[PDB]
């Protein structure tokens, strides 16, 4: 947007990024539930 | 079958696919000469202290110690790494300037030993840095295990020792002679084994194949076929006898002695009576191949391309059986004298012989010829 | 991490040039088709336009229209000036970009005089260090070859399939999650139901491509060595559940598992994945119906298979002999299982391969302990006493127990396989005229090898057919125990393979031992209730693939059949029975007729009244 | 069974039913006065649907019998679930419980 | 000894046949001491 300030690299992990990543997942802690092979545990 | 029906994503495949194959490959660009002269500076390290001697080494000498120092940390075998790979990769496109000079006119003896002047400041930007060590060191490693590690240490020994400097030659013979080890030349007693040679077999499976040309996934061609299958590492094994004969070249007499019995060490191992080996089985293959085109009129373009392929190696073995004994060495004359080396020049002979009528009895073979004269020559 | 963002950014700004790419290119070739359609006189034109924008695989067509970097190339192309100016502006900027061509400026300037100054500075000692700055190094000033090693990565997807293609990468992220982790029951369990879903996304047919890109067959191969390198007999059993049917995806992806062929053979053994799935199994799937690779196949492989089967044929099977059956001496599962895997290799697409059947009757004959018991000077029995052996083995269930394995049908069904493998590694009808010496010489080796009557014997001994028992019900014969027509079938295969039928009155020999019998068999189970039995599925099957085809060339010598006339009279009789269709498929229908109608442009009229 | 022990008063009128999920925060010890599981100091509070029976039993039965703005310790015994074999590396199998907590904005 | 070897005076050998692909044995099975070619591999001596 100056003009001149073509030929210049944009700052890197400022674009968009459009790459499928798989999303993070997280189990809250939680203790007082009442704990019933068993399903992968979340962080 | 156009393209326009298929669908957008897979058409965006194919255009990567082709663009990459076709525009960034060929897109050459010299970095290697840029990089190695920024490593090599030293830097204000010499400003900060004149005074001070056995100083900090520079940025290039750091990176060749370190490749020296994984290669003689102990392992049962040498992990395949890219770093080294391109490290390796760019040292010897460094020194290649003045191998390939950046219808062969007269050259001028200044330019020409300007040129050696050159080829000598390249090898020494290296060879000062533990580069002549660390290639003997990785040859060692490897134990015999025929790898892209083992081919680029190969490459880059060829690029410190093109012209036979003797510099290179003086530092490699000291450390082996100090260190006294005998991975060394084990490892190249097995290499030199692994070494391949004419099959025969895998000539017909690969010109079935190719016959056969029927539409796969890929394509209508093939293009997931195995190459070569026929002289496989054959760049490999030019690259070892090149290699060997670099250690030889200038009439080193210490190395050629060396070559052959390596006295000091627990162990010998005779590297010409093993290169005299690989000769015979490289002659008898080059026979049997004669043999099956004897009865054919004309040989075919596979047929050419493969002889091209053994004739040319058995040219760098034949020049690096002359290098061990150009300059006059009695043991190494001895050594062939009484070794199979007249087996198979008798063999050679027999091949040449017949090749020759067989060839001269047509016009579209003398590009052929010509090569199997040469061969001859050497 | 910057620098893999830089990376990233560029492969995506190729990718979305790509997609803006190829709308361009697509319009400019339906405007070239259009012009191919409206006018195609002249023949020169017609047949260029017909070979680079017609009847070529788009890969060709895309890479003959996008080879124009070069001016002379350029010269002539069937690309517009807009679009070619486009693709080299956009060239330029990609090598802008890669920094192709004080104070710095730039990201790769930076981390390259950062790095330098770092090691003039003082001799770093920190090896992790030390390769991490280097490292670094290279690729700020190598940016294209880091591009180029990234593109075989790159994968473009529709939008539609998004989702599909995020629980694909869900599941390989526990695969590899649990691939670090040594394997335990629930590890074990967690990571069956992520091949389960595997299978279940759509993306894994839909895409073979990035099934390679993203290299999970790499990933459950090392699984699998960890397993194997015996343990957790259902991760062997999930083994080839995921990995064969990656090999049925696409033929690129049976190369690449061709690549693996040396470990799988390596530790290929029965106690290995005993229960349907196997190492072997996966072995043998790489090489089905495939020409390049049986070509390719090197012959130390077909070493590594021939020992085992001599393993096998020395002494009776460790697990069998745990499970309490009595002590055979020698293997017949195993052997049965290498030998399907050596006739997947010898035999493709109804063609014997010359180089491994080569190979394969040289190591076998080699080993003459291969062949068992039976076809050995030292047994001193042949095919014939092997079968009666067998038969009397499945006959009785003192020996033939010890429950679901039942030692005469394995057997017989394993010198049923011996004997398919021979037929298959027989040469070809037109190299035995031509007078291939090899090949004349392997049909002599296989002549010695397999005695003719033996042959007649084994089809003249006949099935057990299906009996009614008590009334209102059908007992039936356990086929899985005793002799099935699946041998007959291998049996007669070698007959039509090596020996041939070129005597007429061997002809008739044959038909009036043990084949006649069995297409009598064939009328009497046509009954309805006989009909959907297992045994006469089999039979039946036997007959379409085997039994008719054989007759259908054998018609010729049919042709002036005097003497047994009678015989040929039934034999059309139960050729018309099984011509009128009662619980047949119609290709074995078809195979049936056809037969018939080989046979009544042969026989005399004057034989064929009734 | 719990042993519900007023400590602040505060409603003392609108009592949880069957069937709706409570927002609790909370400090749990265990006898010896064992801060484990503490919402208060994770800044998250804790959601629970009576009738389903997602929280601890005993916990449950104390937060029905509370009001909502009264805090309260809920003394459990054993008898609540995983009481045999607890959840691993936080509560020893077999042990009691307490639980110092109140309700705010039931929902 | 390793294929594309010299054959010295008094070395064992094993002869393969080029017709039927079969060693050349000594059956002694039949107690006559006859000689066969079979699969059960057979040493010979080859003197001048």
């Amino acid at each position: 947007r100056k003009g001149g300030n073509a030929r210049r690299h944009g700052l890197p992990g400022v674009g968009v990024t459009t790459s499928l990543r798989p999303p993070h997942h997280f189990s809250p802690p939680c203790f007082v539930a009442a704990l019933p092979e068993a399903p992968a545990r979340l962080s | 079958t156009p393209l326009y029906n298929l669908p957008t994503h897979r058409a965006c495949n194919m255009f990567l696919e082709s663009y990459k194959a076709a525009w960034i490959l060929t897109e050459d660009h010299s970095f290697e000469d840029r990089m190695i002269d920024d490593l090599s500076k030293a830097g204000e390290q010499e400003e900060e202290e004149e005074e001070v001697e056995e100083k900090k080494p520079d940025p290039l000498h750091q990176l060749v110690l370190h490749f020296s120092r994984t290669a003689l940390t102990e392992k049962s075998k040498l992990d395949e790494d890219y770093l080294y790979m391109a490290y390796a990769d760019i040292m010897a496109k460094s020194c290649h300037l003045e191998e390939g000079g950046e219808e062969e006119v007269e050259v001028s003896f200044e330019e020409k030993e300007m040129e050696k002047q050159r080829l000598l400041y390249q090898q020494s930007r290296l060879h000062t840095r533990g580069a002549a060590e660390m290639v003997l060191q990785m040859i060692s490693a490897c134990k015999g295990e025929t790898g892209a590690m083992v081919s680029s240490t190969l490459k880059l020994g060829i690029s410190i020792l093109n012209g036979g400097n003797a510099e290179v030659q003086q530092k490699m013979l000291d450390y082996l002679k100090d260190k006294k080890e005998v991975g060394f030349f084990q490892s190249i007693q097995a290499l030199m084994q692994t070494c391949s040679v004419l099959d025969l077999n895998a000539f017909e499976r690969q010109n079935k194949a190719e016959g056969l040309g029927m539409v796969n996934e890929d394509g209508t061609v093939i293009n997931r076929q195995n190459g070569e299958k026929v002289m496989a590492d054959d760049e490999f094994t030019q690259d070892l006898f090149r290699f060997l004969q670099l250690l030889c070249e200038g009439h080193n007499n210490d190395f050629q002695n060396y070559l052959r019995t390596q006295t000091g060490n627990t162990t010998t191992i005779n590297i010409i009576i093993c290169t005299v080996d690989y000769l015979l089985r490289l002659q008898e293959s080059i026979s049997d191949f004669y043999w099956y085109y004897s009865g054919k009129d004309v040989i075919e373009e596979q047929g050419k391309r493969n002889f091209s392929k053994a004739m040319s190696v058995a040219k760098q073995v034949f020049n690096s059986l002359t290098e061990y004994i150009q300059g006059p060495c009695t043991g190494n004359q001895q050594s062939l004298a009484h070794s199979r080396l007249w087996d198979a020049v008798v063999g050679f002979l027999h091949v040449f012989a017949h090749m020759m009528m067989k060839l001269a009895q047509d016009s579209s073979q003398i590009e052929l010829l010509k090569e199997l004269l040469d061969l001859q020559k050497d | 991490y910057f620098c893999d963002q830089e990376l990233q950014h560029r492969v995506e700004s190729l990718a979305a040039f790509a997609e803006r790419y190829v709308d361009k290119l697509q319009a400019n070739q339906r405007s070239r088709y259009a012009l191919l359609m409206r006018a195609f006189t002249m023949s020169a034109a017609e047949t260029a336009r017909r070979t680079r924008e017609f009847r070529s695989p788009p890969q060709e067509q895309i890479n003959m229209l996008l080879h124009f970097k070069d001016e002379a190339d350029e010269e002539d192309c069937p690309l517009p000036e807009d679009i070619r100016q486009d693709l080299q502006d956009f060239h330029q900027d990609l090598l802008a970009h890669c920094g192709i061509q004080k104070k710095p400026q730039s990201l790769q300037e930076l981390v390259s005089h950062m790095v330098v100054r770092w090691a003039q500075e003082d001799y770093v000692q920190s090896p992790e260090l030390v390769r991490a700055m280097f490292s670094l190094l290279h690729r700020q000033y190598d940016g294209l070859g880091e591009l180029l090693r990234a593109l075989p990565r790159a994968y473009t997807i529709s939008p539609s399939s998004v989702e599909d293609t995020m629980s694909l990468l869900e599941c390989l992220g526990q695969i590899r999650s649990l691939l670090i982790v040594q394997m335990g029951p629930q590890e074990e369990n967690l990571m069956i139901q992520s091949i389960g879903n595997i299978m279940n996304n759509k993306v894994f047919y839909q895409h073979p491509n990035l099934m390679r890109a993203l290299g999970m067959h790499e990933t459950v191969m090392e699984v699998m060595v960890n397993v194997l390198g015996i343990r957790f007999p259902k991760m062997v059993t999930s083994c080839c559940r995921f990995l064969c049917y990656f090999c049925r995806i696409s033929r690129q992806n049976q190369r690449s598992m061709f690549d693996h062929l040396s470990y799988l053979l390596e530790n290929s053994g029965i106690g290995l994945g005993m229960q349907g799935s196997t190492p072997l199994d996966v072995a043998a799937a790489s090489v089905i119906d495939n020409n390049e690779l049986a070509l390719a196949l090197q012959e130390q492989d077909l070493e590594k298979v021939v020992s085992y089967l001599a393993g096998c044929g020395l002494q009776s099977c460790p697990m069998l002999l745990a499970k309490g059956y009595p002590d055979i001496g020698w293997n017949p599962c195993g052997g049965e299982r290498y030998l399907d895997f050596l006739r997947f290799a010898v035999f493709v697409n109804g063609e014997s391969v010359e180089e491994n059947a080569n190979v394969v009757v040289r190591l076998l004959i080699r080993k003459p302990e291969c062949f068992g018991p039976a076809l050995r000077g030292e047994g001193g029995s042949g095919l014939l006493a092997a079968i009666e052996e067998a038969i009397r083995i499945s006959e009785d269930p003192a020996r033939d127990g010890p429950n679901r394995v039942h030692l005469g049908h394995a057997i017989m069904s394993f010198y049923a396989a011996l004997i398919d493998l021979l037929g298959r590694c027989a040469p070809e009808m037109h190299l035995i005229q031509a007078g291939k010496g090899e090949a004349l010489r392997i049909r002599a080796i296989l002549r010695s090898l397999v005695p003719l009557d033996d042959l007649v014997g084994i089809i003249s001994l006949p099935l057990q057919i299906p009996t009614l028992g008590k009334d209102g019900a059908l007992v039936q014969p356990k086929m899985s125990a005793s002799f099935v027509p699946d041998h007959k079938a291998s049996m007669v295969l070698f007959l039509d393979r090596v020996y041939g039928i070129e005597n007429q009155d061997f002809l008739l020999h044959v038909l009036d031992v043990g084949f006649l019998p069995d297409m009598r068999a064939a009328a009497s189970l046509d009954t309805a209730t006989f009909s959907t039995t297992e045994m006469a599925l089999a039979l039946n099957r036997y007959l379409c693939l085997a039994v008719l085809p054989l007759i259908t060339k054998c018609a010729p010598l049919f042709a002036g059949t005097e003497h047994r006339a009678i015989m040929v009279d039934s034999m059309l009789h139960t050729v018309y029975r099984l011509s009128r269709g009662r619980s047949l498929t119609k290709a074995q229908r078809d195979v049936i007729e056809d037969c018939l109608m080989a046979l009544c442009r042969y026989i005399r009229p004057s034989m064929l009244q009734h | 069974g719990v042993e519900i022990e007023t400590i602040s008063p505060g409603d003392g009128r609108t009592f949880p039913k069957k069937g709706q999920t409570c927002v609790v925060h909370y400090t749990g010890m265990l006898q010896n006065g064992k801060k484990f599981d503490s919402s208060r100091d994770r800044n998250k509070p804790f959601k629970f649907r009576i009738g389903k029976q997602e929280v601890i039993k005993g916990f449950e039965e104390g937060a029905a019998q509370m009001s909502l703005g009264q805090r309260a310790k809920l003394t459990c015994t054993p008898d609540v679930a995983y009481g045999a074999t607890g959840h691993p590396g936080v509560i020893p199998p077999n042990a009691t419980l307490i639980f110092d907590v109140e309700l705010l904005n039931l929902e | 000894r390793s294929e594309g070897e010299k054959v010295r005076v008094g070395d064992d050998l094993i002869l393969v046949s080029v017709s039927s692909e079969r060693y050349l044995h000594l059956s002694t099975a039949s107690g006559e001491l006859q000689v066969d070619a079979s699969f059960m591999q057979t040493l010979w001596n080859m003197n001048p």
